[PDB]
This record gives C-alpha cells, sequence and structure tokens, in this order.
RNA sequence: UACCUGGUUGAUCCUGCCAGUAGCAUAUGCUUGUCUCAAAGAUUAAGCCAUGCAUGUCUAAGUACGCACGGCCGGUACAGUGAAACUGCGAAUGGCUCAUUAAAUCAGUUAUGGUUCCUUUGGUCGCUCGCCACUUGGAUAACUGUGGUAAUUCUAGAGCUAAUACAUGCCGACGGGCGCUGACCCCCUUCGCGGGGGGGAUGCGUGCAUUUAUCAGUGGUGACUCUAGAUAACCUCGGGCCGAUCGCACGCCCCCCGUGGCGGCGACGACCCAUUCGAACGUCUGCCCUAUCAACUUUCGAUGGUAGUCGCCGUGCCUACCAUGGUGACCACGGGUGACGGGGAAUCAGGGUUCGAUUCCGGAGAGGGAGCCUGAGAAACGGCUACCACAUCCAAGGAAG
RNA sequence: GUAAUUGGAAUGAGUCCACUUUAAAUCCUUCCGCGAGGAUCCAUUGGAGGGCAAGUCUGGUGCCAGCAGCCGCGGUAAUUCC
C-alpha cells in the first residue's frame, strides 16, 4: 500500500498541500525484488492490462554480449564486485541494473579458439595436451588454412581484457533489469569502461 | 463448525479462506471471507465425528455393509468408457453405452441413454 | 424606460444616513372554483435507521442421463421443452450526496527446354523444417444417500457424472531454402613456387512476440534511441503464441474403391498491430477573504545532479552518494470560508453587483480512517479484512451490520 | 344606475352512463342525462393624514387601550385606535 504519486510531496514554494482524493489503485503498492545468486527463482505479477512482468528473485545465468566480436552466450554468473547506486549492494550481492558483476569464461574461450584457431587462457603450458592441443590444428585443408592466417589482424585482446581470460574470471556490466523482465543480462566491460571501473574496484 | 485438514489445534479457530480451501462456498469471484472452524485433532469435543471403513473382516452389519446400491450413472465421455469395457479400437462405442431404465407408473416405461463426448 | 419621494429647521440651502419603491427566493399568515406545465429533507444533522425492494443473464450454436414434461415411434448416444448446477459475461454503469478540496478541483489550450486499454471494427493466425491425431488425462457441481448446530444465502463425509472449467499434446503444411561450419576440383602460375573459382562428404541455427548486444541506412515525421532489415544469442515449470471447441444445409470424388478422401454459411476463440471507448500523468493561463499571518521549505525530500529500485510509463516516486539550494510585499507561508469547480441564474444605460447544494459536464465520498481480493477497468463499499463509533439476534457457545 | 319584473335557439362548476386516453388506469379533450334569481353555485387580502390611489361620516375609548417601515396619531367633540 506504498505510492508513487506526487499529491503527498510538498511544493516547490515549501507549502503543504492538503490531499484532495485517496491514494489510488494506479499507483500501486512497490516491493523490491531484491535479486541474489543462486538457483532459478522467478515469480509472476499480473499488472495492469493484464500482462505479467517476472520478477526474479535469485538468477543463476546471464545472457552477456561481447559486441567487439559479436559474442553472446549464456554464461553462469560468479560475483558481484562493483556498483554504483549503493555499496551495501555488494557485500550482500544483489543483482540490479547497472551493477558490475563478475562471469566466468569458458562459453568465449570456446567461440575464440573454434574461430581464429589461437591459444586463449594459457599462459605456462604444459597442460593442454588432452583436448585443447586439438582444436586449433585439427588437420585442415589447404584453403582453410589459407582463410584462417589471414584472420591473424584482428586477433588482438587489449591487455587488461586477456588478463582475466587467464583467470577465468571475465568482469562484465548488466544492461537488464532483473527483478522486472526475469533476466540479467548485459555486456563484457573492455577498453576506456574497464578501465574506469578497475580503478574503481582496486581502488575501494 | 466443521473440521478441517492441516490445523492441527484442538478447538476451534477462524480462518481467512478463499475460493478452494474447504468449508466455505464464495459467493463472487474473489471473495474470501474469515470464518471459524474446528481442528483436525479429536477431542470428546464433537457433535458427530464422520467415519469411514478401509477394509472389510469379520461379518455383516446390517445396514451398513449390505445391499449394494446400484451406481446408476455410468461414464458419459468416450475414454472411461473406452477404459471400462476394455475395448481395444474402434469398437463402436455407440452401441456400448450404460441404458438406465425409466419406470414412471403413469407412463409406459421409458429407457434412456446419455449423449457422448470426445 | 440611463427615473426618484418623504424625514434634522421658525423657515432656507447642503452634507449625510434612515424610511418609502420595484424585482426574485425562502418561510409563513389569511384565502382559494376551472385548466396546461410543474419545484419539492440543500441550508440545521456527510445525523440515525425498522421493513420492503433497487443486478442479473441462454441462443440454432460451452456442459442435461432432474421422468419434471415429451411420439422412448422400436430396441437405438440424444424429435425436443427443460428445472438445477458448472462455465462465460456483467455487477467499476446508472442513482444519490456536496462533507472534503483555494493553482488543488475545474475551464480553455496543448513459362515448364524443370514434371495501459475487455470490447467493437479491420488486420494477422500451412511464414517455425522438429507408437492417440478418426480426439489425450484427471478432478468436481447439480443428483443420490447419511449429517451437525438455537441460529445465517453455514456447510461436512460417502458414491456417481460432464466441458469452450483445469490441464497435457501431435500429425499436416514439409517439397525445401538461407546463414555458419566443413575429407575430395586438378583445369590458374603447379616452374621448386605462390594458386583463382564452383561443388559438395558434416553438423548446427532458422518464424511471431520477450530480453540484450552490434552493424548498415524500406517508408516516414521542423524532430527519434521511429518503423522495417541483418548478425550473435536468450525464452522465466505461479512456464507467450502456433484451434483435442459448438451449430446449419449437405454434397463431391468414389479410381486405392461401399470404406474411405474432398468441400459452403457461420457461431466461440486466440499472442500481436491498428481502431474505438476511454483512462492516466504533464504544458500554458485563470480563483474568494485574510498582514491582529513577513519570512517560509531543508535531521524527517526541501530545490537540483548521478546511478538504480520498483511503477503501465515520465518524475525525489523511493533509496544510496553528492551540490546547497527552491519561494517571497508582483503578497510566499499560515489562517478563514456560511468554498464542490464550470456551463449558467437574478439584476440592467454602459460599467458592474450577487447567487450557482440543485437534472449538463468534470471531481470527490459511501459512518470515520486504513489494507486488499478478483477483473481490461475498483484501493469497489447493495465486495472482503482490521481497528474506531453506533447498533442487531442469541439456547451465552456464537452469528450477521 | 336605482328596482326591477323576467327568460331566450345562454353556459360552466358540480353530478354521472359511453367512448377515447394508457402497460392498466386517472385526468384533459369528445358526448347522453340531469345542473342558476338574493345565479345563497356568496372573492379575498390589505389599506384610506403625508410619502401614496381612497373619508375631516357615525358611535366607543380619553397619552389608556392600541396604531404607525418613516414623519407621527391618541390626555372627554381622534379624517391615524377599537
Amino acid at each position: 500500500g506504498i505510492s508513487r504519486d506526487n499529491w503527498h510531496k510538498r511544493r516547490k514554494t515549501g507549502g503543504k498541500r492538503k490531499p484532495y482524493h485517496k491514494k489510488r489503485k494506479y499507483e500501486l503498492g512497490r516491493p523490491a525484488a531484491n535479486t541474489k545468486i543462486g538457483p532459478r527463482r522467478i515469480h509472476t505479477v499480473r499488472v495492469r492490462g493484464g500482462n505479467k512482468k517476472y520478477r526474479a528473485l535469485r538468477l543463476d545465468v546471464g545472457n552477456f554480449s561481447w559486441g567487439s566480436e559479436c559474442c553472446t552466450r549464456k554464461t553462469r554468473i560468479i560475483d558481484v564486485v562493483y556498483n554504483a547506486s549503493n555499496n551495501e549492494l555488494v557485500r550482500t550481492k544483489t543483482l540490479v541494473k547497472n551493477c558490475i558483476v563478475l562471469i566466468d569464461s569458458t562459453p568465449y574461450r570456446q567461440w575464440y579458439e573454434s574461430h581464429y584457431a589461437l591459444p586463449l587462457g594459457r599462459k605456462k603450458g604444459a597442460k593442454l595436451t588432452p583436448e585443447e592441443e586439438e582444436i586449433l590444428n585439427k588437420k585442415r585443408s589447404k584453403k582453410i588454412q589459407k582463410k584462417y592466417d589471414e584472420r591473424k589482424k584482428n586477433a588482438k585482446i587489449s591487455s587488461l581484457l586477456e588478463e582475466q581470460f587467464q583467470q577465468g574470471k571475465l568482469l562484465a556490466c548488466i544492461a537488464s533489469r532483473p527483478g522486472q523482465c526475469g533476466r540479467a543480462d548485459g555486456y563484457v566491460l573492455e577498453g576506456k569502461e574497464l578501465e574506469f571501473y578497475l580503478r574503481k574496484i582496486k581502488a575501494r | 463448525f466443521p473440521m478441517k485438514q492441516g490445523v492441527l489445534t484442538h478447538g476451534r479457530v477462524r480462518l481467512l479462506l478463499s475460493k478452494g480451501h474447504s468449508c466455505y462456498r464464495p459467493r463472487r469471484t474473489g471473495e474470501r471471507k474469515r470464518k471459524s472452524v474446528r481442528g483436525c485433532i479429536v477431542d470428546a469435543n464433537l457433535s458427530v465425528l464422520n467415519l469411514v471403513i478401509v477394509k472389510k473382516g469379520e461379518k455383516d452389519i446390517p445396514g451398513l455393509t449390505d445391499t449394494t446400491v446400484p451406481r446408476r450413472l455410468g461414464p458419459k465421455r468416450a475414454s472411461r468408457i473406452r477404459k471400462l469395457f476394455n475395448l481395444s479400437k474402434e469398437d463402436d462405442v455407440r452401441q456400448y453405452v450404460v441404458r438406465k431404465p425409466l419406470n414412471k407408473e403413469g407412463k409406459k416405461p421409458r429407457t434412456k441413454a446419455p449423449k457422448i463426448q470426445r
């Protein structure tokens, strides 16, 4: 029974305004969802028009995007690492729209290697013999080797970005509204936007 | 005030009841109502308790476990008549529908069969 | 008809008010034959209510196995009338009231050479390549039989029976095509070279709507982050669609062939687009009295910024972190109103003055507050829940306002 | 205009059958029958000094009782009371 209308606010000059009507139904009650990380609990609330919005109690995976290579996949959500609004919402791992989240890197690795045939995620060596040895040589044909040697101009990764491919856990930014759509989608930080959020989280 | 499954507290308490629980027949859609109902624990504080046999042992109690009451309305949909008579396939369900006799004294003795569904 | 007359004096001319004069609108007094229209518990008490009522609903077309009626038209599913009950839709309109409310309401403005919005109206509904489909599963009501209370439109157990209720779920189109991958093309320059193309051996993804990201720039608006397109993907088990629905006249091919295939008018539906009825929230301008009401607002959101949370969406609407602002003698702020606002009404030289509770529109509230269910639409009151006030029956245990 | 005598193709208010009206009714209209000489089938409410149209008629009361929106009228002959 919490309203979201203007007639209980004080006016611009500072005058109390006496209310002329009761609190209606079209300024609806507002319990927050407080989306956190766990197994999938989605609830449905009917809203005006008989429609449904899916408030998402407890989320597990995301649909995070990449943009520069155009590689969007599912991925599980590791942790919540930064929030611009409230610092109290990162000690309790709350998934809101513009929170800086942490995801793993296993679908992006098995895309990048399966598209360029380069190593990715490997810095010391001497462990990739069972499955990651074969994926890039494969006994390809000739014109396949022709069309994959010419992708050695765009296969660079910026140095802050392949670092988190090594230790496994990319940091991404949510763009969906969980608790309002029911999904926690978004995009992975890279570039000046990543370096902005690098300088924030480290300096805390 | 009748009993109710799940109250688990002897005596009588009051419940807010919607359509579908028990002990309450709603008069318009979405109408809930607060009513008093009795717990599921039995005491000596009942006027009648309802009691249902699950197994017959020794003998015939008169008026209770004898004089079989016939089931006068058999199946109507065309799937439980196929589950009753064990019809394998396309055995002309219209032939096998249960036909009840009707026995007014002022009329000739009619017999009457339902429709069929599905 | 732009209109005046009597009263201060012993008389006079003035100022000045009093009184007279005419409407109309309340109440009353006396009186009252006819006839056309007709106001009418507004002012004080938005005081309190006995009783009766004012919202229900069936077509040819959701579900009849009530013998309650029918020709039971003859040995079979039903000639139909049909009570009841489930289901669906309405009950959010109309009616009444004027207590609240002073920039608030309100008003104006915005050829085959290949065989947000139920409804209504208009759209769209083989666009998806994936052992029942000649029809899947379970439960319940009316009914029958046993009951409980002093009691109410209270209901319990036991056994049946249905769907356009509640779910489950496929064939067909379906022949395919696109995009990404990919064991064989040599004929290019194989000269030791570097090769330039078409083909497929493989396995995924493919529509509509939802969510997110990126690239390019069908049709439009001074204007778009519009519509449409393309790629990468998501698709919530209180799960988004892609007819397990009902009448009516019945036919056509019947060659596989007397057992099968194909067809017309509808009625209910159904995500989405548009429309319609609106609703919501903003822009600008406009209101009575009051200073014996001159500073107000800002812990507690007051004015703004950033990020979000919810909400149908914009917004301090709410929170976190910031900046210290907003308003005022052009009357803020506070108080009063015997304040519902307007269209209008009486008056009448012009200019004004007064009234508008009252049939039209808009708003607000159903004893006072508050919280919700269902539904397209209610913070509903001839819907629920709780407190406060008043009040009902009782067998004293409880029931209903 | 006293004052009549009358009466006349005068009429309604009322009374009352019949249609019409209306969901059914009642009214209004339409039309039989009756229904007017103190037509007793009865017109009232206020005033009569001025403002302001209308009496210095008669009796009663005597600054009493009362009237009068205002000026004012009433103390034994009141155009102002009853």
